[PDB]
């Protein structure tokens, strides 16, 4: 599964 | 004042327009002129790792000779101290170290966590606390303080660093991780996006300059990625060895020390932070590609951009385990100790099955196992800290107890259950039993007015039900705080006042697509609003705010759903009146404004008088003047007004006594079953046992 949390504005 | 540059950009001037405090706004400015003038960020930094590239260096039922000892870093908030209880008890080994740091918010599980670090030894408090917003870069002071505190105290020899919050949970007994860390004493696990590298860096946000203020994540412009460094990132939960720690605390070196200063301005920066430090620094060959944890992702209900009241970005959040997913916890693949996330409101069945299957089952007879009990209002805190809605409310289930217990006992002469209220609810809690919602347990004082004498009392009441009904509809809600990637109101008892805007969810099974239609029809049969949805082929929940003119009137409301005419079901909800105005009993003129309906005659601009009579809704002439009067009412005729509606909608199950009493059918709290005095022994601390476990 893929990690970060952050999405794009 | 003025600022000390021209302030042109775009998003620095929309943070100043939202900004609302003086101090947010000067902050604001001199953060962005200083980094007009370039000398705030760091524009090329030293590395000083040998590789050209990364590292990623690739059992436990074995006995170290040399077991390392942790130091657990818990950074908590929230209510829900006793699923934390419940995990603390799973790690704990007197031989570890746990260090809390309790959100600056959270004053109820402040008070908790004390009660936990005076009983053991090995457990401590941060005295400082700070208010860690999601994505707020204080995230990173928090980590960064307490490797400092940690690497100090002499008492306390540590080898390696996990950080925990209240919804992880151990997938592996302690002594495994003991083994498993024993031999891998040198290595640092961090777990990188594994997808492209520079898609990473957009949808992070680390070319742009944030700034924390007024628990806000304010977003003032671009930046460069420094130079001559390879930026990674990933998952901000990890494991870090002792030496590495004190290399990221004490180093001066051209790399530790920009990056400190880079990622002060940084969102979400422990996703990136010690991820970057490590892949540049002397240590980077001791990095694997793997924080020993799962985190339960699902992007297709967990990525809806839900903090952008918080933060100027957007953000994801991983679900909760369900029982579904215990499998998983059983994989072989790769080691993993830990998994998030876990929370006992929304389904707690999964927690046990994960605890009794590393620890073994409880005793039989033993008590609450099923249960669960959350505090969501504590006296220390204050009324000031609930609203007008939830006072009025919990006075009003308080009085809807003590008449069950008048009521309870039958005899002709003097009745000994006969109360009067004294003060405001001492707590309140939520009160699950098999991951199904119970109600609310307040407790409160009251005076025996037969021997006139002060009792502390704790009562259940419970909602009914009201959902009534082969089409694809199986149930069908209305409240507030929705929760799309949970699929839940947080609002739990849907406790509504005049001023609020009610959501209308449904939940349907599979089959094919249909369209269906629903109506609002308020206290006395009047039309609210009417909106056809398509029911997708695939879709499981569907859900709708409409847009009501306020105030509401108050009573009950009542939503229909039907197919082309047809009924199909129904569900009903409280718009309660208010009795508290700023936490002071209401005012005439108050009550007058506030529960007479909206202030346009109607709630939409659009008219639906025409479909009264196709409904069989009936307005009678009386009930609208009735209305009227109950609408300028204070005091005991609105407490007569409010106790209605309530006791329509709720029930008083049981009234237990705290401690002595003289009404003789009033049980002792601690001797029932839904009492939050009863035991409750899988959250209770006792004393150490000869393993050094509490569990
Ligand atoms: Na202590």
């Amino acid at each position: 599964a893929a990690e970060g949390s952050g999405e794009q504005d | 004042q003025p600022p000390k540059c021209d302030i042109s950009g775009k998003e620095a001037i929309s943070a100043l327009s939202r900004a609302k405090s003086k101090h947010c706004r000067q902050e604001i400015g001199e953060t962005y002129c200083r980094h007009k003038l370039g000398l705030l960020m760091p524009e090329k930094v030293t590395r000083f790792c040998p590789l050209e590239g990364k590292a990623n260096k690739n059992s436990v039922e074995y006995m170290p000779a040399n077991p390392v000892r942790i130091a657990f870093v818990l950074v908590v908030h929230g209510r829900a101290s006793r699923q934390l209880q419940r995990m603390f008890k799973a790690i704990y080994h007197k031989d570890h170290f746990y260090y809390i740091h309790v959100d600056k918010r959270s004053n109820y599980l402040h008070r908790q966590v004390l009660q936990v670090s005076r009983q053991y030894s090995n457990v401590r408090v941060t005295p400082w606390r700070m208010a860690t917003i999601w994505g707020g870069a204080s995230l990173l002071s928090t980590y960064l303080q307490s490797m400092r505190d940690l690497l100090e105290m002499t008492d306390w020899p540590w080898d390696f660093f996990i950080n925990l919050s209240a919804a992880d949970y151990p997938i592996r007994t302690n002594d495994q991780l003991v083994a498993f860390l024993s031999r891998y004493r040198d290595m640092n696990f961090l777990k990188s996006h594994g997808r492209d590298n520079a898609r990473f860096i957009r949808k992070q946000g680390l070319d742009r300059l944030f700034l924390e203020c007024d628990a806000h994540m304010w977003r003032l412009g671009d930046r460069r990625i420094p130079e001559g460094i390879a930026v990674d990132g990933g998952s901000d939960w990890f494991l870090l060895n002792r030496r590495f720690v004190e290399y990221v605390t004490f180093s001066t070196d051209d790399l530790v020390t920009k990056m400190k200063q880079f990622y002060s301005y940084t969102l979400l920066p422990a996703e990136s932070f010690f991820h970057t430090v490590l892949e540049n620094s002397p240590h980077c060959d001791t990095m694997v590609d793997n924080n020993l944890r799962i985190t339960n992702w699902n992007r297709k209900l967990g990525c809806k951009c839900q903090y952008k009241h918080i933060v100027d970005w957007c953000g994801c959040s991983p679900n909760d385990f369900k029982p579904q997913d215990f499998h998983r916890f059983q994989q072989t693949a790769r080691p993993t100790f830990f998994a998030r996330k876990f929370e006992a409101v929304v389904n707690q069945e999964i927690i046990g099955q994960l605890d009794y299957y590393l620890y073994g089952n409880y005793p039989a007879g033993t008590p609450g196992l099923r249960s669960y009990w959350e505090n969501v209002y504590d006296e220390p805190d204050g009324i000031h800290s609930l609203s007008d809605v939830t006072l009025t409310l919990y006075h009003s289930f308080a009085r809807l107890g003590l008449r069950r217990a008048e009521t309870s006992l039958h005899t002709d002469g003097e009745n000994s259950c006969r109360y009067y209220p004294m003060g405001h609810p001492a707590s309140v809690h939520l009160y699950f039993l098999a991951d199904r919602f119970q109600g609310f347990l307040i407790k409160h004082h009251a005076t025996n007015l037969a021997v006139s004498k002060l009792e502390t009392l704790e009562t259940w009441v419970m909602p009914k039900k009201v959902f009534k009904i082969f089409g694809r509809l199986q149930f069908s809600e209305v409240g507030t705080d929705w929760d799309a990637k949970e699929r839940l109101f947080r609002n739990f008892g849907g406790l509504l006042g005049p001023m609020d805007e009610p959501v209308g969810m449904q939940k349907w099974g599979k089959g094919p697509n249909v369209t269906v239609t629903v109506i609002w029809v308020d206290p006395v049969n009047v039309i609210a609003a009417t909106y056809d949805i398509l029911i997708e082929s695939t879709a499981e929940f569907t859900h709708y705010k409409p847009p009501l003119n306020l105030p509401l009137r108050p009573g009950v409301w009542t939503v229909k759903i039907l197919h082309h005419w047809v009924p199909v079901a129904e569900t009903k909800f409280l718009v309660a009146p208010l009795t508290f105005s700023n936490r002071q009993p209401i005012k005439p003129e108050e009550a007058l404004k506030l529960h007479n309906g909206p202030l346009r005659n109607a709630y939409m601009e659009q008219s639906f008088q025409s479909l009264n009579p196709v409904l069989s809704l009936p307005i009678n002439p009386a009930q609208v003047e009735q209305a009227r009067r109950n609408a300028a009412s204070t005091g005991t005729a609105l407490e007569g007004w409010l106790d209605s509606l309530v006791g329509g909608m709720w029930t008083a199950m049981d009234i237990c006594a705290t401690g002595p009493t003289a009404c003789p059918v009033m049980q002792t709290c601690s001797q029932t079953a839904w009492s939050s005095f009863s035991p409750d022994p899988k959250s209770e601390l006792g004393a150490v046992k000869p393993d050094g476990r509490l569990r």
